[PDB]
């Protein structure tokens, strides 16, 4: 009763799925794209829009209200905006799993380097973890040293 | 109230008191989420009475929730790191 | 001449004994504000030593009351908790040579 | 158009009201907030069949709130306009920028670029009136035309009918 | 404007290094990204782990 | 304005030879260590094993 | 096992010529060219088989690579995967002055090159490939 | 020629060397001096060039053929850092660290309008007249800022008023008049600008400029080449897609054909998906440059305008007339023509009013002299009041009077029962409907 | 690559606010009062 | 006219380093001076104005017509001078209220 | 003060140029023989890319740079402004063809 009323439904949380976020999801859910670094307009207050305090992305001060969602500093929890990167870069945390991802495919057509024609490739696969899943499947591939353009017919593979 | 005082707690069996102590003698506040995409993303307008949600275009299937505030920060923290924490109201299976 | 100047007044201010610069990796707690709530208690901190051997990697030989302290350190005055032992007050006739 | 629906609500109940009349009072309620409301994902509902005997199972109490949630489900009729739909009217306006009909409880405005040129807007009719030479459109007239467009509001539909093509305007 | 590849490596390799230091300071391996004080940043990693961390 | 006292350090001598018995996992079984220290200025200058 | 690749190589020529004949007719009848993006995937998975470089050059597909690559006498440019693909395939392969002078896709190449219209990054690449294979000719 | 001097193997190496910021010129002069006072000696200095760019920052690049003779070079300097970073430099790239600068324009173009960086006429439009041969400043004509005796607004330098608030004005040819050590031509200022005071891109003109630009040319905008072209680039990169956006295709082989965006990668690259009549085309996806697509607006769509007057205004699409899309607006209710290039097809509007005007909702403002009112909707460009009578007015907000302070001292409530009501509490009606809610205002 | 309207070069909106389209030519030469 | 003019951006292009009290003042010497010029300065807000009781019974286009009747009427009862008009924009409000004569 | 002579593209100070002239353009330019305009119009003090070249006969640069028959010392990769029209035609005459060191011609 301490928060001012809502129309929207109350409810609890029964399930929280994770993943990544996609670019197109990132641009999606942003309200503004950061492009200047300047953090302040002529330091004569109003902060910079398309700036690092863009007042679009939410408000801290008492008496500024959200540009976004017009709420107060106590109601708004702040909005997201998105940043355009010049050339792709590496996630610091997922570096290792990305060497893993490179060993278990061919980096020219995209593909496995096993099929389910060898019984422990299927038998890998018919596990239900995704981890362990991901753990036998490299742990098959990783020996698998070259790509085959032809069945050990066409596996698909570039050779 | 730290960690072996919840453990105190759990062992009592009191779930109330554990919840009261964490979110009303404590940080609580109220977001919104999209009841399709799961994230905090809903720019809830409460005085003109309107929801929406960009990503997934949509203004009906929003709810509301109540959560420590705390929680909401890690959230976006694990936002500001390209990972997308997704809260629904229903299981599935 | 502000080098040298603000250089040792940062060190015996702040107690990190480097370059201010260096605050990591320098040696911390080499000085101290004086204890003045008694005069037992101020002639006892001026009469003080410190075993820079830290928390991590810690063990009880540093720690012990050996047989050599005898007649050079306290065997009664030492802290309680983390610095148990590693800190050491001089006996009422020891010295230091020059 | 008119359909069929199996709806659901979820009504709170505030614990002063935990009597023998329960259930009825949650009846009339659920009358009351359902009736003549208008959602936009599902245009108006407009009445509740078997309104006295419908079930609403078992309340839950909110922990630390004390109030009971009730989960209701019912069936009522719903109408909901489409895009690219051909419907009945009645003129309620008329006016130069184009003239307002009546579809149940949807109102929709016909602007004059939706409307043929022949039937140039007389505003020296009594009433003043869309008219041709063989038409003549003024409040009360029956006109027939297609919803080309439906605005959603938050409790309020605004829907944008045209007459430009065939078999449409005055009937 | 021109692209010397050189220039282009050691660029891009910075921005990589920023943006790799600001969710994660604590990389084994290379020197940490450090303040005007000196201090190591804080990165985002470090907000969440330990005692004194978001979950603890 | 604040009186500060500097609170006397302990280290180990120089100039001395130390011989220390490795533990087990390890190919060395025992150490013979040396740090040297000028006279003038009794400053650290090397370390030896 | 070679001679079956030179071939396939071939068919895949007759294939290519075909579907460039028929994009043009069908520009020409006012309709848009499809049948180049239909042969696109197996002419990119052709390509980018490594150990059938020999076999294309042997075969001197680079000629109806080039026809591919020669604009419609609409003044049209082809298709910007097509474009793509076909330098990714020609940076992919070892490709020599014999080569260059049996497909002559010098022309187009600084024509290309020269265009407004390509995409920047295809113009570098342009650049780069023409300046790579000036190399050989001047030591 | 120019083509034949590419570089070769036999031709001499290049070395980068990193050295401190700033001193790169003073390390190139110092390496002349070198070789020439060793020139002629029993060891000169075996080098052959060396030079800088002003982008590459701190690299100085010498073309020599061997290490010792780098190591020569660099030897007495103090510029160089303590470790020897040197590197070769790629033979392909001899070209492009000697390729030039700065080649996008032959270089500013007399006549052009430009908007100004700093100075008295910060962000005023201004025409080029005339460009120095230096490039580091230009001759520019701009509107005066004057009050003949915090900034005075910019207005046509009036001679009568200049001479009646300031007798000393100066004359030197007709047309052209010197005052205040101003010169003024013909009731435009003509003065030198610097490179450093100028942006000369991205330039946002308006009309009421333009017309007071051109108003003196006999014709309102006939200056219009150039203001087509600043039309085309406004245009150009006002145009943002997103996935899903139905779009035509301009130019290349699949020219006129309809498409919907599947994924947006960078600014430059789309994925389109194409709608055909045959169903194995409809199933591929063709990734296809921004430049040569057009935006397609079917009639009965939410869109909402981009820039321009109309700014955040939404409505449903009426009338398409190519370039020109014609919509009924949600706010004001009125048709408006506004280019296909300014519309976004947005299915909501979710419009926020803040930062604007001065009223927000439930302000009690008074509407007249007579009528005083509550605000229920605001909107962009006007605000929706209901009054104490029970009706619904719109007007401007510069109509508005103003907003009606009053004290606790001054909005006061009583009951039927004489028992005073404050604000925010909950009354019942006593009769009629015989509702019930909070109290937002209290008016007489 | 190469190639006036004042409709294509402002908004007509603008235009007509300020004053710039065929009825405004047509009043102003037009022998009536407005 | 001076409540009006005090938050119209006229006057804060006209006196832009000047308080809203000043601009009232203003507008009081203006209205003061001519109160024919400051009313019609009002150009929409003008129909805002409370000029009759029942003064919103009437449509819109019907009392914005009767208002421009009125201020034809009083203004060719005055009359303008046209080089002044030309000389200042102010006084040339009242140019296209002559009869026969329009924006 | 340096400028950079546009013909030749060698960087001397400005004073330099007037008093004693360019020392490679002086057979078709009389730099030192024209007044502070014409120095202006063929030695530009704003430009970019200071040069040294020690041999001019087997630098590579100076031949891509076409400075390999000139004085060696100070040059500029780029040179903001051209010679003027006049001064193009008395070089025309003289048989000598002008490439514009601007970067704007390529
Ligand atoms: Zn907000
Ligand atoms: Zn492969
Ligand atoms: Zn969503
Ligand atoms: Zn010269």
């Amino acid at each position: 009763s301490q928060f001012p009323y809502s129309s929207a439904p109350l409810r609890s949380v029964k399930e929280v799925q994770f993943g990544l976020l996609s670019p197109e999801e990132i641009r999606a859910i942003s309200v503004v794209k950061i492009e200047y670094p300047e953090i302040m307009d002529e330091s004569r207050q109003r902060p910079r829009e398309g700036g690092l305090n863009d007042p679009k992305l939410g408000s801290i001060d008492r008496n500024f209200k959200c540009q976004t969602c017009g709420e107060g500093m106590a109601e708004c929890p702040g909005h997201f905006g998105h940043m355009e990167l010049a050339k792709p870069v590496f996630h610091i945390g997922f570096i290792p799993k990305i060497k893993k991802v490179c060993e278990c495919i061919c980096m020219n057509c995209g593909k496995l380097l096993l099929d389910e024609t060898n019984p422990t490739m299927a038998q890998a696969i018919r596990i239900r973890d995704p981890k362990k899943r991901f753990n036998a499947v490299w742990q098959l591939c990783k020996t698998k040293m070259v790509c085959e353009a032809d069945a050990p017919v066409s596996r698909g593979g570039c050779g | 109230f730290g960690e072996m005082e919840r453990d105190c707690m759990i062992a009592h069996g009191a779930a109330g008191f554990l919840k009261e102590r964490l979110m009303e003698a404590s940080d609580a506040f109220r977001v919104h989420v999209c009841g399709i995409c799961g994230l905090m993303s809903v720019i809830a307008n409460l005085k003109k009475n309107q929801f929406e949600c960009r990503s997934c275009k949509n203004k009906t299937n929003i709810y509301q929730l109540h959560i420590p505030y705390a929680a909401k920060l890690l959230f976006q923290e694990l936002m500001a790191m390209n990972i997308a924490p997704r809260l629904y109201t229903e299981r599935s299976g | 001449s502000t080098t040298i100047t603000s250089g040792l007044k940062y060190s015996l201010a702040t107690g990190n004994w480097g370059e201010q610069k260096k605050a990591m990796s320098s040696r911390a707690g080499v000085s101290q504000v004086l204890n003045r709530y008694t005069y037992s208690s101020t002639l006892s901190h001026l009469r003080r030593t410190n075993t820079p051997i830290g928390r991590d990697g810690k063990l009880a030989k540093p720690r012990q009351l050996h047989n050599t302290h005898w007649g050079l350190v306290c065997p009664a005055e030492t802290p309680e908790g983390q610095a148990c032992g590693l800190v050491k007050n001089l006996s009422l006739l020891s010295g230091i040579s020059i | 158009m008119f359909f069929l629906k199996d709806l659901s609500l979820i009504l709170t109940l505030h614990p002063s009201y935990f009597g023998p009349q329960m259930n009825q009072y949650l009846r009339e309620k659920l009358l009351t907030d359902v009736e003549g409301t208008c959602t936009g994902q599902f245009g108006y509902i407009v009445t509740v069949l078997d309104g006295m005997n419908i079930d609403v199972g078992k309340g839950r109490i909110i922990p630390g709130s004390g109030s009971a949630e009730f989960e209701v489900k019912y069936r009522a009729v719903v109408w909901k306009p489409f895009k690219g739909e051909v419907v009945d009217a009645i003129v309620s306006n008329v006016s130069p920028i184009g003239f307002f009909a009546d579809v149940g409880p949807l109102n929709v405005f016909v602007s004059t670029r939706l409307i043929p040129d022949n039937l140039v807007y007389n505003p020296s009719n009594s009433p003043p009136a869309y008219m041709s030479n063989d038409e003549l459109i003024t409040k009360g007239s029956k006109v027939r035309l297609k919803v080309v467009g439906t605005r959603t509001d938050v409790n309020e539909i605004y829907a944008i009918g045209s007459i430009k093509e065939d078999f449409l305007g005055a009937i | 404007d021109g692209s010397p590849q050189h220039i282009i490596n050691e660029v891009e390799q910075l921005l990589q290094f920023h943006v790799a230091t600001y969710m994660d300071n604590d990389i084994a391996g290379q020197p940490q990204a450090l303040q005007k004080s000196g201090r190591p940043v804080k990165a985002i990693r470090a907000r969440l782990k330990g005692k004194e961390g978001r979950l603890r | 304005g604040s009186e500060k006292v500097l609170i006397a350090q302990e280290r180990s001598a120089a100039n001395i030879v130390q011989v220390f018995k490795k533990a087990a996992p390890s190919p060395i079984s025992h150490v013979a260590e040396i740090r040297s220290a000028l006279e003038k200025g009794s400053r650290l200058i090397s370390t030896m094993q | 096992l070679e001679q079956m690749q030179d071939e396939l190589i071939q068919q895949l020529k007759l294939q290519m010529e075909e579907s460039a004949i028929r994009d043009a007719n069908n520009i020409e009848q006012g309709k848009p060219a499809i049948f180049k993006l239909k042969l696109l995937p197996k002419v990119k998975d052709i390509l980018l088989r490594a150990n059938l470089a020999d076999s294309i050059l042997d075969n001197n597909l680079l000629a109806s690579v080039r026809l591919w690559l020669e604009p419609l006498p609409d003044a049209s440019l082809p298709a910007y995967q097509i474009q793509k693909v076909l330098f990714d395939a020609i940076k992919s392969l070892p490709i020599k002055t014999s080569h260059l002078r049996e497909s002559g896709l010098g022309k187009v190449m600084v024509f290309y090159q020269k265009s407004k219209r390509v995409e920047p990054n295809l113009k570098r690449t342009a650049e780069k490939l023409i300046s790579d294979w000036t190399r050989p000719i001047m030591g | 020629p120019q083509r034949l001097l590419i570089p070769t193997v036999d031709d001499p190496g290049i070395w980068g060397v990193k050295v401190r910021l700033g001193k790169e010129k003073d390390v190139v002069r110092q390496i002349l001096k070198k070789k020439l006072a060793r020139e002629g000696t029993k060891n000169p200095l075996e080098i052959y060039s060396a030079f800088q760019r002003d982008s590459f920052k701190g690299h100085v690049y010498i073309e020599a053929r061997k290490a010792e003779a780098i190591n020569d070079a660099l030897k007495g300097n103090v510029n160089v850092f303590s470790n020897n970073s040197k590197f070769l430099v790629g033979i392909v790239e001899y070209k492009d660290l000697l390729r030039p600068v700065k080649s996008s324009d032959v270089k500013l173009t007399r006549g052009s309008y430009v908007r100004v960086k700093n100075g008295k006429f910060k962000g005023d439009l201004a025409q080029v007249d005339e460009v120095l041969e230096n490039g580091l400043e230009a001759r520019l004509k701009l509107v005066p800022r004057l009050d003949y005796g915090f900034r005075p607004a910019q207005r046509l330098f009036s001679e009568a008023e200049a001479r009646v608030h300031e007798p000393t004005i100066r004359r030197d040819r007709d047309g052209f008049v010197t005052y205040g050590g101003e010169e003024y031509y013909e009731g435009f200022l003509y003065k030198t600008f610097r490179l450093q005071n100028l942006i000369v891109n991205s330039i946002n003109p308006t009309l009421n400029e333009l017309s007071l630009f051109q108003s003196n040319e006999e014709s309102t905008t006939i200056d219009l080449s150039t203001i087509a072209d600043s039309l085309k680039e406004t245009a150009k990169n006002l145009v943002s897609f997103q996935p899903g956006d139905n779009v035509e295709i301009i130019n290349g082989e699949l020219n006129h054909l309809t498409g919907t965006v599947s994924s947006v990668n960078q600014s430059t690259i789309v994925s389109v998906r194409l709608h055909s009549d045959d169903d194995t085309i409809n199933s591929e996806t063709v990734e296809i440059p921004t430049s040569d697509l057009r935006k397609i607006f079917n009639v009965g769509d939410h869109v909402r305008v981009i820039h321009g007057k109309h700014t955040d205004d939404t409505g449903l699409i009426v009338e398409v007339n190519g370039d020109k899309v014609e919509f009924i607006s949600n706010q004001t209710k009125r048709t408006v023509i506004v280019f296909s290039n300014y519309l976004i097809k947005s299915t909501d509007s979710t419009v926020s009013i803040n930062e604007s005007g001065r009223f927000e909702l439930h302000d009690l403002v008074q509407v007249n002299s007579d009528l005083v009112g509550i605000v229920i909707r605001a909107q962009k460009d006007s605000f929706d009041v209901l009054c104490s009578d029970g009706k619904l007015l719109s007007l401007p907000p510069v109509s508005i009077y103003s907003k009606l302070n009053l004290n606790p001292n001054q909005q006061i409530a009583i009951d039927s029962n004489g028992v005073e009501v404050k604000v925010g509490d909950t009354v019942r009606e006593f009769t009629g409907e015989r509702r019930q809610g909070t109290i937002l205002h209290v008016y007489r | 690559e190469q190639p006036t309207s004042l409709a294509d070069v402002f908004e007509p909106s603008e235009l007509k606010e300020k004053m710039l389209t065929d009825e405004d030519n047509v009043i102003r030469v037009t022998d009536l009062p407005e | 006219t001076a409540r009006l003019y005090q938050h119209s951006s006229k006057s804060s292009a006209e006196y832009p380093n000047r308080p809203q009290l000043a601009k009232y003042c203003i507008g009081l010497a203006k209205y003061i001076q001519s109160p024919l010029l400051e009313y019609l300065a009002l150009d929409e807000s003008m129909y805002s104005l409370h000029i009759h009781k029942h003064q919103n019974l009437l449509p819109r286009e019907k009392l914005i017509d009767a208002v421009q009747t009125s201020i034809v009427d009083i203004v060719n009862l005055v009359g303008v001078d046209i080089n002044e008009a030309v000389r200042a924009p102010y006084h040339a409000l009242a140019l296209p209220y002559v009869c026969g004569l329009g924006p | 003060r340096e400028r950079a002579c546009m013909l030749c593209g060698i960087v001397l100070p400005g004073r330099v140029f007037m008093q004693n002239g360019c020392p490679n353009c002086d057979s078709v330019l009389n730099l030192r023989d024209s007044d502070q305009a014409t120095v202006n119009e063929c030695t530009s003090s704003s430009f970019e890319g200071l040069v040294a070249v020690g041999d001019n006969e087997h630098s590579w640069v100076a031949k891509w740079l076409r400075v390999d028959r000139f004085q060696p010392g100070l040059y500029a990769v780029r040179v903001d402004g051209r010679l003027p029209s006049d001064i193009v035609a008395a070089l025309e005459q003289y048989g000598v063809y002008y490439r514009p060191r601007d970067g704007s011609v390529i």
